[PDB]
């Protein structure tokens, strides 16, 4: 089991990695891919290519060690900057699900509003915020716990448990991932209701000669839309559930399983490429770039 | 299959009118962008006029006014009438769908196009 | 294919025993003992070369049971070089027993 635990970390960082490079490179690399919404899949690429190769390593070792080898500032800063990347990570897949909204329903009032240097400032927010959800409240020790427990794991250099207390697990699990998780679902659910009632205005048109159905177009939206969400929720929301669960009463779930919750939602940044990066000027540059 | 189907074009005289009409046949997502473009000869291709499913449109400044596009609320089939003709809106108009049935990127159908000669 | 253990044998059969051993705490009086006593026989031959079973009554040695912590039983300690690798309380069925087995086991 323990043999096929390691390997499987093994290709997590492979597919994040090779998958993140391969979308950054494409959007580099063509001058057609460069639209404003891949200018927010560059940010949501680089955030999991930052977790591909410092966060995920990193962590791979201290489950297999059973310790952490690199000492008390290093444990710190890989945990800041591991919080900083699934932040703004989870962040741009917020601002991706809204750009996409208003592209889809309100093209023309888009267009004018979202210019490049608007989309410019929204990253940068983004990455401001992760940053100070993430290295200040950390590196500055507002994340500690009290508890002697909590203490011990702090004064061992060996420890690298993630350990908060009550304030900062409730305050950085909704900023970085429940508020980005509501906007998503009020988003997405407009862009339902847009298109269903779009589809009632059509068949009142006809005069009581057609009633629409689903077509091949209309299965083919709504199961891109589930994905989106679907694996989105599956990957990060078990970890983000049981993250306030251990705030309250620390003894219910067991940690073996809250480490592998984490190890799920990093597989997230495994998945954004395949999600996120299906279009035909996509295709031609991987086809383009592998040869 | 998606296919545009152009017509209502041809020759006719400055002052004149011409009503085109692109009728989509096949699967098309209920969120889109009908739309027409145009290239006049030795010229890039430009936006003309454009139409979102739910209502809102966009014109070029060049025939702001004098042209109106319009949609059957029944079908996919798009309609833009042109007024007012000058020998400068003289090319070939070409057809548009923008479908937004991906969610994340757009996907593109463009008509064979159809000539509109304006004389003078 | 099962050593039935003893308090004085203990260190013989399992601690000096090569390979891996899995250990069955049980008594005559625990209808939970009794209910995985068919299933271990069936382990014992189908990992034949793999694994070794045994069984120590704690009615019969009583010694041997303090020294490890058992609280509840059946208690299924799996030893490996004379070393307890992983523990597991309480009854299963043969599929249960197979995956605690089989993950420990392949290392
Ligand atoms: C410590 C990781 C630091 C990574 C910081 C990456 C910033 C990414 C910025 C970006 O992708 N832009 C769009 C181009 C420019 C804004
Ligand atoms: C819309 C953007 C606004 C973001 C701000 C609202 C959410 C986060 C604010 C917040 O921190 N809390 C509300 C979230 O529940 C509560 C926690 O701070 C609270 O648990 C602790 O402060 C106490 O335990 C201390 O006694
Ligand atoms: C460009 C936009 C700039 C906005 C920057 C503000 C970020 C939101 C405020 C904030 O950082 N937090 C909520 C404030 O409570 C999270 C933590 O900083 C804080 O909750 C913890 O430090 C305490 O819980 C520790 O006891
Ligand atoms: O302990 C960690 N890793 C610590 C850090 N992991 C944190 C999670 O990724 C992300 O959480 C948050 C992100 C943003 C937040 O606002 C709050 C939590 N591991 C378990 C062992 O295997 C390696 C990973
Ligand atoms: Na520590």
């Amino acid at each position: 089991a323990a043999k096929v635990m390691s390997l499987l970390m093994a290709l997590v960082v492979l597919l994040i990695v090779a998958g993140n490079v391969l979308v950054i490179a494409a959007i580099g690399s063509t001058q057609r891919l460069q639209t404003l919404t891949n200018l927010f899949i560059t940010s949501l690429a680089c955030a999991d290519l930052v977790v591909g190769l410092l966060v995920v390593p990193f962590g791979a070792t201290l489950v297999v060690r059973g310790t952490w080898l690199w000492g008390s500032f290093l444990c710190e800063l890989w945990t800041s900057l591991d919080v900083l990347c699934v932040t703004a990570s989870i962040e741009t897949l917020c601002v991706i699900a809204i750009d996409r909204y208003l592209a889809i329903t309100s093209p023309f009032r888009y267009q004018s509003l979202m210019t490049r240097a608007r989309a410019k400032v929204i990253i940068c927010t983004v990455w401001a915020i992760s940053a100070l959800v993430s290295f200040l409240p950390i590196m500055m020790h507002w994340w500690r716990d009290e508890d002697p427990q909590a203490l011990k794991c702090y004064q061992d250099p060996g420890c690298c448990d993630f350990v908060t207390n009550r304030a900062y697990a409730i305050a950085s699990s909704i900023i970085s991932f429940y508020i980005p998780l509501l906007i998503m679902i009020f988003v997405y659910l407009r862009v339902y209701r847009e298109a269903k009632e779009q589809i009632r205005k059509i068949d009142r048109a006809s005069k009581r000669k057609t009633s629409r159905v689903m077509a091949m177009k209309e299965h083919k939206a709504l199961k891109t839309l589930g994905i989106i969400m679907g694996v989105f929720t599956l990957c990060w929301l078990p970890f983000f559930l049981v993250n306030i669960v251990n705030v309250f009463n620390r003894d219910l779930v067991p940690d073996w399983l809250f480490v592998a919750f984490n190890w799920l939602g990093y597989a997230n940044s495994a998945m954004n490429p395949i999600i996120y990066c299906r279009s035909p000027d996509f295709r031609k540059a991987f086809k383009r770039l592998l040869a | 299959q998606v296919q545009l189907q152009e017509s209502g074009g041809g020759l006719v005289q400055a002052g004149g009118s011409l009503r085109l009409s692109c009728a989509a046949s096949g699967s098309i997502f209920a969120l889109n962008i009908m739309g027409w473009y145009r290239q006049a000869p030795g010229k890039q291709r430009e936006l003309v006029a454009a139409i979102h499913s739910g209502g809102t449109t966009n014109y070029a400044n060049s025939v702001k006014g004098r042209f109106t596009i319009s949609r059957d609320n029944a079908a996919n089939t798009v309609y833009l009438q042109m007024n007012s003709l000058k020998p400068e809106d003289t090319a070939v108009y070409y057809c548009n769908v923008k479908d937004f049935g991906a969610i994340i990127y757009d996907y593109d159908y463009w008509g064979q196009g159809t000539q509109v000669t304006v004389s003078s | 294919k099962i050593i039935h253990l003893t308090d004085d044998s203990f260190d013989t059969d399992v601690l000096k025993a090569d390979g891996a051993i899995l250990v069955d705490f049980w008594a005559e009086w625990s209808g939970p003992s009794k209910m995985i006593a068919p299933i271990l026989d069936e382990i014992a031959d189908e990992y034949q070369g793999k694994l070794t079973v045994a069984k120590l009554n704690i009615d019969q040695n009583p010694g041997t049971a303090p020294k490890y912590g058992i609280r509840g039983i059946p208690t299924l300690l799996l030893f490996k070089n004379g070393e307890v690798a992983a523990t597991k309380v309480g009854a299963l069925s043969k599929g249960q027993l197979k995956e605690f087995l089989d993950a420990n086991l392949a290392e």
